[PDB]
RNA sequence: UUGACCUCAAAUCAGGUAGGACUACGCGCUGAACUUAAGCAUAUCAAUAAGCGCAGGAAAAGAAAAUAACCAUGAUUCCCUCAGUAACGGCGAGUGAAGCGGGAAAAGCUCAAAUUUGAAAUCUGGCAACAUUUCUUUUGUUGUCCGAGUUGUAAUUUCAA
RNA sequence: UUGGAUAUGCCAUAUAAAGCGCUUUCGAAGAGUCGAGUUGUUUGGGAAUGCAGCUCUAAAUGGGUGGUAAAUUUCAUCUAA
RNA sequence: CAGAAUUCCGUGAAUCAUCGAAUCUUUGAACGCACAUUGCGCCUUUGGGUUCUACCAAAGGCAUGCCUGUUUGAGUGUCAUU
């Protein structure tokens, strides 16, 4: 709301950094499954439930 | 890399001299490496990093020691200096304790100990 | 023993201040949040760089527990300067900015290039 | 219902008594760990008698 | 004493033994002379031939 | 000494004194906390018996308890159930008001190990019950290897376990045919547990 | 007036201690109904699930206010047996132990009640010194003083005596 | 790492504490507990197996147990709180 | 992917193994009081800025029940001496 705690918005910024894509030479790892991610989450589709 | 067993050597007051000039080196190469740098310095931030951690634990040792030297033959100690296994293990009986006996027991040990025999068949 | 009141109170006693046979503490922390610490970077980004030439302000990224006055004795300290006004903002990625607006007899155009992020 | 030959029905399983099943693989485990417990006994009081 | 139970049959006890008695005031008297905060009973058996 | 004659007279419940003492004494105790420190046991002979000692590191406290029976806490007396279970008045508890005493002392002294208790009085509402404490923290108790026993961390709220004198009592313990069904659940297993052995 | 004693307070007093977690196994409290009885209420499910308290490496139990009825046995625990037995039960459905015998393992003891009374012989704490260490982290010894304690701390005894 | 061996080589623990042995007079032994009634619960425990509430409430060769209630008399065995 | 050959016949690489010294943010039984608040206080010492009392900073502290002990007390509770 622009009214927020900071509890509140110490969460939103976490919350936008895990929503990133993966760096490609993390995948290009020999023995890595990190090819794609089911955590790419976004404002309209899924939300943060606080 | 300073070297540890040259570190021990110094007095704590040179010793934070020196840490301070690493800390302020260490926000030097952030500085750079924000405005453009080669991967030599950046490869220089996490060596000068383990460098104050060896200064620091160096300054820590030195006044753990004079704590322990302050307080030796001390009944009451500092809490960080005492034990540090277990809470039930610090709450136990002491070996003295446990072994503590009645004169009645004391007396029955002494005169009528387990022998050593043997049944020759 | 006259009570000119009907009203029994507590009589005041002692209350002896603490005189530990042990430091529970053996060492002394050094003190946490010095000035290495509250300032953790210049930023460097465009309007940053509108600040420093136009209002003749730094801005910096300072730790999170760094408030309006350790980061003008830290900004002191480290460069030796004398900040008039600090405002200070939590940006969206969680980190705190600080706007140091230095005085009329120092150029923070001259400060930035002597620490070197331009 | 009942209509075979034989002994009217008395099997009392009528609790959950496959909760309680005791069974006895560790029957030659447990022989191995007397055995050894006796042995390392006789040793330990040697020369006295075991018994 | 307090709990009176621990001396209310002394009086009794003493008629019956023939020992003369007395119920005095303060245990804690009766402590003093003895070196103790209180004390519940004394007693007299020997006395020196100057004071019989 | 005079322990045996405390004792003796411990056992006259319906003299003269002893009636009359009760009666102050129970005032006494109904104008103080249902919990408080007794500074010396009401019962020194009685105290003894029972392991009391008069040294540092044990603990006399009082507390007095309600009578009677155990009404079923269940909303409007509704249980919900079959009528062998739609009891809610005439029930009782299974443990003695004495145990219900050393717990409530245990807990209000939750550094101290419950040693034992002993009844001193009761009205129609209260039983008035002295439980004795020991330390386990303290030299004089740690050191003394008559007592030292009860340190060791098997011993912790033995009161709760039913490991006093009357907890044991509550729960039935006793040697031969009377005491059949024995620790209940223990005996209860053995019972009806279903041994299947490998018959090679 | 002071002091003693008693009882009762206060302190960020000197030093300690409890709580929370883990619950397979362990000691208790509380406590159903589905179900079975070809319906159903006693019964059964079950002294079970759920709920609550409390432990340890095991716990609990334990050196007989125990068996027996013998030529007697001999703390406790566990196994096999006793035994689906004696017994309980709308004697319906169902339920159901114990003594002996064989085996695993074995271990025995402590107080309270006694006058040390030609000697509180007992204990904690502070301070100091001296030792000690899984350990500068551990654990004591002596001296001294103060407290505790005669409303009883030690010592000989615990019925087998 | 005295656990065992000559555990040697030696510390110097070791002077006053236990064993049996005749005779005596003795021999303190846990109380709102045991026990009784009654109510509830529980047990295979049956005119109550254990537990708990309430009422009554002990004794000194007394008291408990001896699986059919009671009164008496024996016997055996154990020794609670 | 590099970078680092100020090292590789070396107290020295390694997200190596092991581990007896340390560090160990905000919390949580969670302990100054709170908390949909990075909210509101108190104490000790040391520093800063004119400040022995305001303000700023740092270090160390301030929960509850209970136990042993200490100190200071309370009572028309019980006493002795003046
Ligand atoms: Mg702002
Ligand atoms: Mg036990
Ligand atoms: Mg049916
Ligand atoms: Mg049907
Ligand atoms: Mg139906
Ligand atoms: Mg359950
Ligand atoms: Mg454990
Ligand atoms: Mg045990
Ligand atoms: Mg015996
Ligand atoms: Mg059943
Ligand atoms: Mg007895
Ligand atoms: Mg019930």
């Amino acid at each position: 709301p622009s009214h927020k705690s900071f509890r509140t918005k110490q969460k939103l910024a976490k919350a936008a950094r895990q929503n990133r894509p993966i760096p490609q030479w993390i995948r290009l790892r020999t023995g890595n499954t990190v090819h794609y991610n089911m955590k790419r989450r976004h404002w309209r589709r899924t939300k943060l439930n606080i | 890399a300073l070297k540890t067993f040259e570190l021990r050597k110094q007095s704590q007051e040179n010793l934070a001299e020196q840490l301070q000039e690493l800390r302020q080196e260490l926000a030097s190469l952030r500085v750079q490496k924000i405005a453009g740098g080669s991967g030599s310095k950046l490869s220089k931030i996490k060596t000068t990093r383990k460098d104050i951690a060896r200064i620091l634990t160096v300054i820590n040792e030195s006044n753990r020691l004079a704590a322990r030297e302050a307080y030796k033959n001390k009944k009451y100690i500092p809490l960080d200096l005492r034990q540090k296994k277990t809470r039930a293990i610090r709450r136990a009986l002491t070996p003295y304790e446990q072994s503590r006996k009645t004169l009645k027991q004391i007396k029955k040990e002494r005169y009528f100990p387990l022998r050593k025999y043997a049944l020759k068949a | 023993k006259v009570r000119t009141s009907t009203t029994f109170r507590r009589p005041k006693t002692l209350q002896l201040s603490r005189k530990p046979k042990y430091a529970r503490k053996s060492v002394a922390h050094a003190p946490r949040l010095d000035e290495y610490k509250i300032i953790v970077n210049p930023i460097n980004s465009e309007s940053a760089m509108k600040k420093i030439e136009d209002d003749n302000t730094l801005v910096f990224h300072v730790h999170l527990k760094a408030n309006k006055f350790t980061i003008k004795e830290a900004v002191r300290k480290l460069y030796s300067v004398e900040p008039v006004k600090i405002n200070t903002l939590i940006r969206p990625n969680g980190t705190k900015k600080a706007f140091v607006k230095l005085s009329a007899d120092a150029d923070a155009l001259d400060v930035a290039n002597r620490i070197g992020f331009l | 219902a009942i209509h075979v030959k034989g002994q009217l029905p008395n099997a009392h399983f009528h609790k959950d008594w496959q909760r309680y099943v005791k069974t006895w693989f560790n029957q030659p485990g447990r022989k191995l760990r007397r055995r050894q417990a006796r042995q390392t006994k006789a040793a330990k009081i040697a020369p006295r008698p075991v018994e | 004493v307090d709990p009176i139970e621990l001396v209310v049959f002394l009086p009794a006890l003493c008629k019956k033994m023939g020992v003369p008695y007395a119920i005095v005031k303060n245990k804690a008297r009766l402590g003093t002379v003895i070196h103790q905060k209180t004390a519940a009973v004394l007693a007299v058996t020997e006395v020196r031939e100057e004071d019989k | 000494g005079a322990y045996k004659y405390l004792e003796e007279l411990a056992k006259k419940k319906q003299s003269d004194v002893n009636l009359f003492l009760s009666r102050v004494r129970a005032w006494e105790y109904r104008q103080m906390n249902v919990i408080h420190r007794a500074s010396r046991p009401s019962r020194p002979d009685k105290a003894r018996r029972l392991g009391y000692k008069a040294k540092q590191g044990y603990v006399i406290y009082r507390i007095r308890v309600r009578r009677g029976g155990r009404k079923r806490p269940v909303p409007k007396g509704q249980t919900y159930g079959k009528p062998v279970h739609q009891g809610v008045n005439h029930l009782k508890y299974q443990r003695s008001a004495r145990c219900t005493a050393e717990e409530r002392v245990g807990r209000y002294c939750s550094n101290l190990r419950v040693l034992n208790s002993y009844w001193v009085n009761q009205d129609a509402t209260y039983k008035f019950f002295e439980v004795i404490l020991v330390d386990p923290s303290h030299k004089a108790i740690r050191r003394d290897p008559r007592i030292n026993w009860i340190v060791n961390p098997v011993h912790k709220h033995r009161e709760s376990r039913g490991l006093t004198s009357i907890g044991k009592k509550s729960r039935g313990i006793g040697k031969g045919h009377r005491y059949n069904n024995s620790p209940q659940h223990a005996t209860w297993l053995r019972h009806n547990t279903l041994s299947l052995r490998r018959y090679r």
